[PDB]
């Protein structure tokens, strides 16, 4: 009988003890630098090979549409015309829309004449759905990156291992 | 070549037919749909422990509805288990399988899959109904005539 | 095309115990009525649920210990017989599996029993897991002396103080 | 309301061949803030709470009229069949004597 | 008893223990669960029939997107069923990088299972504890793959690009801190008297049930088998290592929790061998390799069957060809899916508050339920 009661304290220390362990691992985590990226007064250094809004080159187009075929929804938009004086596809208009696209990189990978590019420039978010049909314009320009911006402080993930 | 399984129904008189192997060797055996329930039970007492997955296809618009079984063995001590591949034909006019969720209860989600999909009805099935499709949807999605029917908001954003 | 192969197979079961695996006995089970009225678990001296080193042993003393004192004629040759069914009956695992199914289905045929669980090959064996990290019980002990040694001050100053 | 994901603006990948991807929200909720992306960044994320955080602090009282709803109705019968639920909740009770040979 | 005395709640769609959104009709008797109704299908976008008209190369992106904290596994199951079925090799470099991806894959898995299964028992502070690292894994795949999900890296006979300069030391740091982290995540939680209390004696699984549920992963090696797909079909290069395959003789969910622990730390043993010993030579097939039209893999006139050990069970693809670009039929056997089938047979005669508990013992996400 004496027995149980015995137990019953062994038991209770043991867990008393098991408590002031979850206490203690968590409390030695206040000791420690914070981890947070303080967005958008600091911004996290994407990869050289992140994939973000594309960057087209009007020039370098051929309307050849195979990154059309490539896409998993055919989304980009390639409006040409024949110029018959010496038969070779004149590109009228291009159009990719942001709010459909899913950025999987199928399109800057099978671009045979290389003109199209991921870049760096997330954060594409619009008041108007409409908006967000990029044209060839609005593709053309160039992306803002964060490190020519002297109001923030970019964070970089690792040391960089160049050595 | 027969295969273990089809040399061990021939012995015991189980009428059965070989479809051949998949690109593994795998046996592929076909099963009359009104010899099934019966087949599974046996099936199980070859040593089939573990109805790996149960999936149900077209073999042609307007034609056959095929359900699938896989079939292996979990056991201690044995190097390559036995796998086999199953299917059960049903006509597209009123397709109808014996349910084995009474021999492996992990058929008991996967045929009202293929009840929702295709339309195969099970019989045995005690809770057969749509799974993964609304409850109060009227049609076979996966089949390869389905037309979907013109939902608003299913049609391009504007 | 072609046609449904094994029908019946025009020999089968030529000579020899026949096989207790058929469409007809799995139905039968199904349904819930006894396949076979012989008790294979009888005349042997077995129990339900018996391993399969025990139906060998029951085999050899009952095929040479029991069988073989009684008597010389041949009678006691198809008496081997008599035994050599149930035998076959509780070794093979498949004829067993379905043996002890349908006794299962039999006994209770309102409520529905599956094939495993009346399956005694489907009990797990597998050795030992790989055992968890041993446990400290040093700071448990250090943790129980606080707390005494807090409850026999607060004695002695109850004690101090009420005077 | 702010919708996240290409499947939240538009439907996204499934905006071609899914039978029950509903194309956009904005078919269903107002949406205030579009946020482009497959998985967006988390930054992106925060940037578009930030849009909505300007949008929000435009609002002036003439605002609060423009949110409540007009609720115009029209009552009429159907003669339709009316059925009970089919999902009534009764799962894996009783289930053993369900066999019905 | 039989009705006007039991509450029928639909725990439905949205409640923060729901994984996604799965709903459950919880029928309850004073806080005892009669029995539950799984409603699934809330996020079921048809990807079965999106996987037909559509090219292997157009469809990778999809694929990502049943099981999207195992992303890899998916991944490399859709490019192994096909070059399969087209008999292409793989190269022994694309192969370690393969494993490494999919055992950083289940690390994470692992992580962001632990993650709401003690949020739902009620603790928060772990959700951001695995975040922590599960952030350090996705720069990881950011680094090496391109982003942080959705990585679209894995490709048919081979990888999309070798591993970036400097990745093994980062890996390796990696592991090296995560190990860490790990003692200290059971130092918090095994023992915990509340956390014991809560899980010692949930969901109890037998092993012939296991079986017969068609379970899978660390719910059916935590009910005594000893079965692990990556051992048994020697996939990839498993064999070479040297791992063990964690497996616990009692039915409960701490078992599932310390199956779930141990299989992190062999995982992290089997990163650590396959750096030590990465081979070179080139990792994209160059048979395959070869403005121009570009036509897609076309699958040959057969049926296959593929399997994979996901960290939630075991995910396959069925494989139909028709001798063209699409597949004639795309069947997925989700592990969570089936795994999900035994829940109300668990929760039977339970409580209500243990429904978390049991829910959070399966790795269930809805993404992966329905396709
Ligand atoms: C500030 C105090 C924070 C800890 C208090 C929370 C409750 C608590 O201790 O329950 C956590 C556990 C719950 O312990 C449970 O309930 C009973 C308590 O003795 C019995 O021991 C049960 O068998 C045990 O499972 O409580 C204890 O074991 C006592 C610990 C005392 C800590 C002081
Ligand atoms: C159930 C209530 C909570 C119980 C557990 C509380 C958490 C305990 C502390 C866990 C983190 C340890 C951090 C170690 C810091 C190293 C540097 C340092 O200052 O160390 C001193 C530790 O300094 C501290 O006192 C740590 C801060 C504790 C007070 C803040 C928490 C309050 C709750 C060493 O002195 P000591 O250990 O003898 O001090 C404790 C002793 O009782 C003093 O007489
Ligand atoms: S693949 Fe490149 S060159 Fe060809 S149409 Fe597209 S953007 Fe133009
Ligand atoms: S990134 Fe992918 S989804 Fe977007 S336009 Fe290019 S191919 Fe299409």
């Amino acid at each position: 009988m004496v027995t149980g009661f015995i137990n019953y304290g062994q038991q209770t220390i043991r867990a008393a003890r098991y408590i002031g362990q979850s206490f203690m691992i968590t409390l030695s985590h206040a000791n420690r630098l914070p981890v947070t990226i303080q967005y958008p007064y600091e911004k996290l250094i994407t990869s050289e090979r992140f994939r973000g809004r594309i960057h087209f080159e009007f020039d370098k187009c051929i309307a050849c549409e195979v990154c059309v075929r490539a896409c998993p929804i055919d989304l980009p938009v390639v409006d040409w015309k024949l110029e018959t004086d010496i038969r070779k596809k004149r590109l009228l208009n291009y159009s990719i829309d942001f709010g459909i696209c899913i950025f999987c990189g199928n399109c800057v990978e099978y671009c045979p004449t290389n003109c199209l590019s991921m870049t760096e420039e997330y954060e594409l978010s619009t008041y108007d759905r409409h908006e967000l049909n990029y044209n060839q314009i609005a593709l053309g320009r160039l992306p803002i990156s964060i490190t020519d911006d002297y109001t923030i402080r970019t964070i970089l993930n690792s040391p960089q291992t160049k050595e | 070549m027969q295969g273990r399984l089809s040399a061990w129904l021939v012995k015991h008189g189980l009428v059965h037919r070989s479809l051949g192997f998949d690109y593994q060797g795998i046996e592929t055996l076909q099963i009359k749909p009104e010899d099934w329930h019966s087949i599974a039970v046996i099936l199980y007492v070859y040593g089939y422990n573990y109805l790996r997955s149960q999936c149900a296809y077209d073999v042609a618009p307007g034609g056959l509805l095929a359900s699938v079984y896989h079939l292996t063995r979990i056991e201690y001590g044995v190097d390559q288990p036995e796998e086999v591949c199953i299917k059960v034909f049903a006509p597209r006019r009123n397709p109808r399988i014996p349910s084995v969720f009474w021999v492996w209860k992990s058929a008991d989600f996967q045929e009202r899959e293929s009840y929702d999909m295709f339309g195969i009805s099970y019989d045995n099935h005690p809770r057969l109904k749509r799974i993964l499709m609304p409850e109060s949807w009227i049609g076979w999605p996966l089949r390869k005539d389905y037309i979907v029917p013109n939902f608003y908001e299913i049609q391009d954003a504007y | 095309s072609w046609e449904g192969e094994g029908e019946n197979s025009p020999m089968e079961m030529p000579k020899g115990p026949p096989s207790i695996i058929s469409a007809l006995n799995v139905e039968k089970a199904l349904r819930g009525i006894g396949i076979t009225d012989v008790d294979h678990y009888a005349r042997l001296g077995l129990r339900r649920g018996c391993t399969y080193d025990q139906v060998g042993a029951a085999y050899e003393i009952q095929v040479k210990e029991l069988s073989s004192q009684g008597m010389d004629e041949e009678q006691f040759n198809k008496e081997r017989d008599l035994l050599k069914e149930s035998y076959n009956i509780l070794s093979s695992e498949q004829e067993r599996r379905l043996y002890d199914w349908s006794l299962a289905r039999n006994s209770a045929p309102e409520r529905y029993m599956w094939p495993f669980e009346a399956d005694i090959t489907q009990t797990p064996r597998w050795g030992t897991p790989p055992p968890q990290e041993p446990e400290d019980v040093g700071p448990t002990t250090a943790v129980g002396y606080f707390l005494l040694a807090w409850f026999v001050f607060s004695f002695i100053l109850s004690i101090a103080l009420n005077r | 309301v702010i919708a996240m994901g290409a499947c939240t603006i538009t439907g996204g990948m499934f905006s071609t061949d899914s039978y029950s991807t509903v194309r956009g929200v904005d078919k269903l909720i107002p949406v205030d803030v579009y946020l482009p992306g497959c998985p967006p960044k988390p930054e992106a994320v925060i940037d578009a709470i930030t849009k909505l955080r300007k949008k929000i602090s435009r609002e002036i009282y003439e605002d609060r009229i423009k949110s409540q709803p007009k609720n115009r109705c029209f009552t009429i019968n159907h003669k339709f069949r009316v059925g009970r639920s089919i999902h009534t909740g009764n799962y894996d009770q009783a289930l053993l004597y369900k066999y019905k040979s | 008893t039989t009705r006007k005395d039991l509450m029928i709640v639909n725990m439905g769609p949205h409640h923060p223990s729901m994984h996604g959104v799965l709903r459950l009709i919880v029928t309850l008797d004073g806080e005892d669960v009669i029995d539950c109704e799984p409603i699934v299908g809330y996020l079921h976008r048809g990807m079965e029939k999106i996987a037909e008209n559509r090219t292997i190369i157009q469809y990778l992106p999809y694929v990502t997107r049943w099981d999207y904290l195992a992303t890899m596994f998916t991944e490399a199951i859709t490019v192994n069923g096909p070059e399969q079925l087209g008999n292409i090799q793989v190269p022994k470099r694309a192969s370690y990088i393969r494993v490494i991806m999919l055992e950083l894959s289940r690390i994470a898995s692992h992580l962001l299972w632990l993650g709401p299964f003690m949020a739902d028992i009620g603790a928060q502070t772990p959700f951001f504890y695995i975040l922590r690292e599960r952030e350090l894994i996705y720069d990881l795949f950011e680094a090496a793959t391109g982003m942080r999900m959705m990585h679209n890296y894995f490709r048919i006979g081979g990888v999309a690009a070798d591993l970036p300069y400097g990745w093994i030391d980062k890996c390796l740091d990696f592991c090296d801190y995560f190990l860490i982290g790990l003692t200290e995540y059971q130092k918090l939680i095994t023992r915990n008297p509340i956390f014991l209390e809560r899980v010692e004696n949930v969901g109890i699984i037998g092993g012939e049930e296991a079986i017969n549920w068609g379970l899978s992963g660390p719910m059916l090696r935590a009910s005594g088998i000893q079965w692990d797909l990556r051992k048994v079909d020697h996939y990839e290069c498993y064999d070479e290592f040297d791992w063990e395959v964690q497996w616990q003789k009692e039915g409960d969910s701490l078992a599932r929790y310390l199956i779930r622990i141990g299989e992190m730390a062999e995982s992290v043993k089997i990163i650590q061998q396959a750096l030590e010993g990465i081979p070179g030579g080139p990792y994209e097939n160059l048979e395959i390799r070869r403005k121009k039209p570009s036509p897609a893999f076309e699958l040959s006139k057969q049926e296959l069957y593929v399997r994979v050990e996901a960290p939630k069970g075991e995910l396959g693809i069925f494989l139909i060809g028709d001798q063209s670009v699409f597949p004639w039929r795309w069947k997925i056997r989700p592990p969570g899916f089936i795994n999900l089938q035994i829940l109300p047979q668990l929760v039977k005669k339970m409580k209500l508050a243990d429904i978390m508990t049991i829910l959070g013992s399966i790795d269930i996400i809805m993404g992966e339920v329905d396709r």
